[PDB]
């Protein structure tokens, strides 16, 4: 052995990985394989391998070699493999490899070779493998290549070849592999592949071909063909005519527009066919002869019909994708025994018949989304047992059968609006993922690991509308007090025929507004009492019908009318501290405006559909009318306070003033809590829970409707006595 | 130098990723094939018991690799991807028993 | 061709070693020869970070096909004979070692 090597092996010396700048000395003369790659050898002197007469394999990759002496490779008559990649050879050494008649494999890739001398490759009578990729060749060396009839593999990828002339490879009768990808080829002559009768692999990817090559009708032994990532747009009718043994064709990443009808027929060895983006194709391709397909893909076309003999002719299919077409009638799929995946999304399918999916034992995945399907029979589901995924979404379904789908593991039925019935929870025991058209549909499955998409919370209860047994009691008490007290005040006020002062007048109308609020609370309590613990089948009908619209109108109309009426009362006292005629007209205008504000949300979309209570500001995750309404209410309260402050600074008169005061106050604080819950995303409000929010909204929103009359019946007495006096005197 | 002896041969194969869009590469591989002078035999084991277990003393020699090295190929795919293919390159071969 | 995978015969004295016995010679059978099919080993390629079985090797061996369980009582010079056993190859053919 010598200082810088291994020399350990069966006469196999390996010295790669060192900093040797020259061939080492002192090795055995019977070495049959030398590996001195990855070193700092830049030049080979004359007779540099005279101590290795029996060497057979030589590796010189990774060096900075840039000059080979013509007589450097002398006496290597047994050399068979020579590697010279990752070097800096500016040209192919023709006078240095002349005496290598036993050479079989030669690597010259990753160099800076840009010229091939015409005298090169003269003397290599046993060459089999040649590497010429990763170079700067601008043309095919036709003349040098007509000297190697025994060549079997050739690569010319990653170069700058623009076109292939006539009879370029007219002397290579043993070539089996040819690579021409990652070049700038944009034109092929007619007679350019003549003589390649044994060729099996052809690669033409990442080029600039503008038209489909007609020169491929000369390779009867061709099996694999690839021409993807080109600019081919039209495939001529009858293209693969002289290639009956094709098994793999790559044609994706091309702007295809038209494909001939009789173009892929009579290909018994093809196993796959994927075509995408063929916009100007309106007929199903002919496939009389191609009966060994395992995956068919035809999407983005204008195909409107499917031949009825698709499964009968061929029994090898596993996947089928026919999305993005104009298909509206589905032929019988009986016959495709081996079929497993079907994709038919984004079509015009309108019905599903009994025999559509009959005879599909191996079907596992089905996709029928965005097809506008509205009629599905009670069949075509029992024959497909082992099915896990069923995607039927964004359709016009009205009734979904639940027979034969007990083995599902993931169901998607989100997007339909006419399916208001409840799905049975006993028919989806094995189901694990669910999405439903309505939120309340999760109640049957999820309790009274599924993880349904709507994810019902406090605002979408399943059992109790109101909630706990306290809020329910709180809302029941508010309804029983406010209605009767308001009725007693109206009857006592609108009794005498004497002239009614405006101060005494506004009280009757505050009462009539409140009476309307008590009617809304009673409606809510009756609805809760009717459906106790069964807020599953009474939710969709309530929230998608006419009851919600009526209830929502009363809440908005009653709440907004009282605030506007209270504003006039404060101005009336301020003006008093003649004008009696204007006050009635003002009251009539306030009622008219309150009616418009209430009826405005009944016409637009998405509102009165956020909570089962149908209030306008149940957060409304509608940010119009709600935000608009809450801002208007805040501006009216600030003006009354200022006016009364003005009046603050500014017997019976003292009693009336004091009465109009308490209401500007009793009312202010509650509007306060509801409005604070409202501005939630700006301050985060220390992450208020949705249940405490619902409880606070229920307790406080109708709360003034019951405290306003009691501040006038018995508590804080001013003239109630007179009323009773006068009414009783009346009775 | 019988042509049918246990020796090593070279051939070229094309490597491409099955799923990711990657450019194909042409690589050189070493293969060992031939015949060995030693023959195979199987003799009945003479057991003295009530239970018999594989009573055949087999001795068969096969042409198998002796020394090899592991080299990885950097495959360049569409966009940004550096998928790596690995294989062992055969350095030498000899005849060794299949069982031992 | 005499080098093909055939069945040969031999003898062999029989005497119980663990305990004194008499000796007896029986005709056995074995296989020996070369098969026409050759052996080859080709490497495997895989794109995963973790390596796997580096090579794919095929090899044919001359191995028995059919056997008969037999027995042979002897004389161990004891209170009883203790018996033996084997398989009497009746036909032999080539088969994959790793089959």
């Amino acid at each position: 052995c010598a200082a810088p090597c291994s020399c350990d092996g069966d006469r196999r010396v390996d010295c790669s990985g060192k900093g040797l700048t020259a061939v080492p000395e002192g090795l055995s003369a019977f070495t049959q394989a030398l590996d001195i790659s990855m070193n700092n050898i830049t030049q080979l002197p004359e007779d540099a391998f005279k101590n290795f007469p029996f060497l057979e394999e030589l590796q010189l990759a990774g060096n900075d070699l840039s000059f080979i002496h013509p007589k450097a490779l002398s006496g290597l008559k047994e050399l068979k493999v020579l590697t010279l990649q990752n070097n800096q050879l500016k040209t192919v050494p023709s006078e240095a490899i002349r005496g290598l008649s036993a050479l079989q494999s030669l690597r010259l890739d990753a160099n800076h070779i840009t010229s091939v001398p015409e005298d090169s490759f003269e003397g290599l009578v046993q060459l089999r493998h040649l590497w010429l990729d990763d170079n700067s060749l601008t043309e095919v060396p036709v003349h040098p290549l007509s000297n190697l009839p025994t060549l079997q593999a050739l690569t010319l990828a990653l170069n700058k070849i623009s076109s292939i002339p006539d009879f370029a490879f007219t002397n290579l009768s043993s070539l089996v592999v040819l690579h021409l990808h990652n070049n700038k080829i944009r034109s092929l002559s007619q007679h350019c592949f003549d003589g390649l009768d044994n060729l099996e692999t052809l690669d033409l990817n990442y080029n600039n071909l503008g038209e489909f090559p007609q020169a491929i009708k000369a390779l009867p032994s061709l099996k694999e063909l690839g021409f993807h990532s080109n600019s081919i747009s039209v495939i001529p009718d009858g293209a693969f005519d002289g290639n009956p043994l094709l098994r793999t064709i790559h044609l994706y990443d091309n702007p295809l527009s038209f494909v001939g009808n009789s173009a892929f027929h009579n290909l018994s060895d093809l196993h796959s066919l994927v075509i995408r983006g063929a916009s100007m194709v309106q007929q199903f391709p002919n496939l009389t002869g191609t009966v060994h397909l395992e995956s068919l893909t035809l999407t983005g076309t204008k195909i409107s019909s499917i031949p009825n003999n698709l499964c009968q002719e061929q029994k090898m299919l596993r996947t089928l994708d026919l999305s993005y077409n104009n298909i509206r009638d589905l032929p019988s799929f009986n016959g495709c025994h081996a079929l497993e995946e079907i994709s038919l999304q984004r079509n015009q399918i309108y019905q599903i018949k009994e025999g559509t999916f009959q005879g599909l034992i191996s079907l596992r995945i089905l996709d029928l989304s965005r097809n506008l399907i509205h009629e599905i029979h009670s069949r075509a589901f029992a024959t497909l047992g082992p099915i896990t995924n069923l995607d039927v979404s964004f359709n016009e379904l009205t009734s979904f059968p639940t027979e034969g789908l007990n083995g599902l593991n993931q169901l998607k039925l989100v997007g339909n609006f006419k399916l208001k019935e409840a799905l049975a929870a006993k028919d989806f025991v094995n189901l694990r993922s669910l999405s439903v058209p309505y939120a309340y549909q999760c109640c049957a499955f999820w309790g009274c690991i599924i993880h349904c998409t709507p994810s019902t919370g406090a605002f979408k209860p399943c059992e109790y509308l109101l909630g706990s047994w306290m809020i329910r009691l709180t809302v029941w008490f508010i309804f029983l007090v406010a209605l009767f007290f308001n009725l007693l005040v109206i009857l006592t006020t609108f009794a005498s025929c004497t002239s009614l002062p405006s101060s005494k007048l506004f009280i009757g109308l505050i009462s009539v507004s409140n009476l309307f609020m008590g009617i809304y609370t009673g409606i809510l309590t009756f609805l809760d009492a009717v459906s106790w613990g069964r807020f599953a089948e009474f939710g969709i009908w309530w929230e998608t019908g006419s009851g919600c619209k009526v209830a929502g109108f009363l809440a908005v109309f009653s709440s907004e009318s009282a605030i506007f009426l209270l504003m006039l009362a404060t101005v009336e006292r301020s003006l008093s501290a003649n004008h009696l005629k204007q006050f009635r007209v003002a009251a009539l205008l306030a009622f008219l405006g309150a009616t418009v504000a209430g009826c405005f949300p009944l016409f637009h979309r998405g509102e009165y559909s956020a909570s089962p209570l149908c209030l306008p500001f149940p957060t409304g995750e509608s940010l119009g009318f709600t935000v608009t309404l809450v801002l208007l209410n805040s501006l009216a309260f600030l003006l009354m306070a200022v006016i009364y402050t003005k009046l603050y600074c500014n017997n019976s008169q003292s009693s009336m003033i004091k009465h109009v005061a308490w209401l500007i106050f009793t009312n202010c604080i509650f509007f306060c809590p509801v409005a604070f819950f409202s501005f939630a995303p700006l301050i985060t409000a220390i992450s208020i829970s949705p249940e405490i929010m619902k409880s606070v909204t229920l307790i406080f929103f109708p709360l003034p409707a019951c405290l306003n009359p009691v501040l006038y019946v018995f508590f804080n007495p001013k003239f109630k006595e007179d009323w009773k006096l006068l009414k009783r005197r009346v009775t | 130098s019988d042509p049918r002896r246990c020796m090593r041969h070279h051939y070229v194969d094309s490597i491409s990723h099955p799923l990711y869009k990657c450019s194909s590469k042409m690589v050189l591989l070493a293969r060992c094939e031939g015949h060995c002078s030693q023959a195979s035999r199987s003799e009945p084991l003479v057991s003295f018991s009530t239970v018999l277990k594989q009573p055949f003393r087999s001795s068969c020699h096969c042409c198998r690799p002796q020394t090899s090295k592991l080299k990885a190929l950097r495959l360049r795919c569409s966009g940004g991807m550096r998928l790596t293919a690995t294989y062992r390159y055969i350095l030498s071969c000899h005849c060794e028993e299949c069982n031992s």
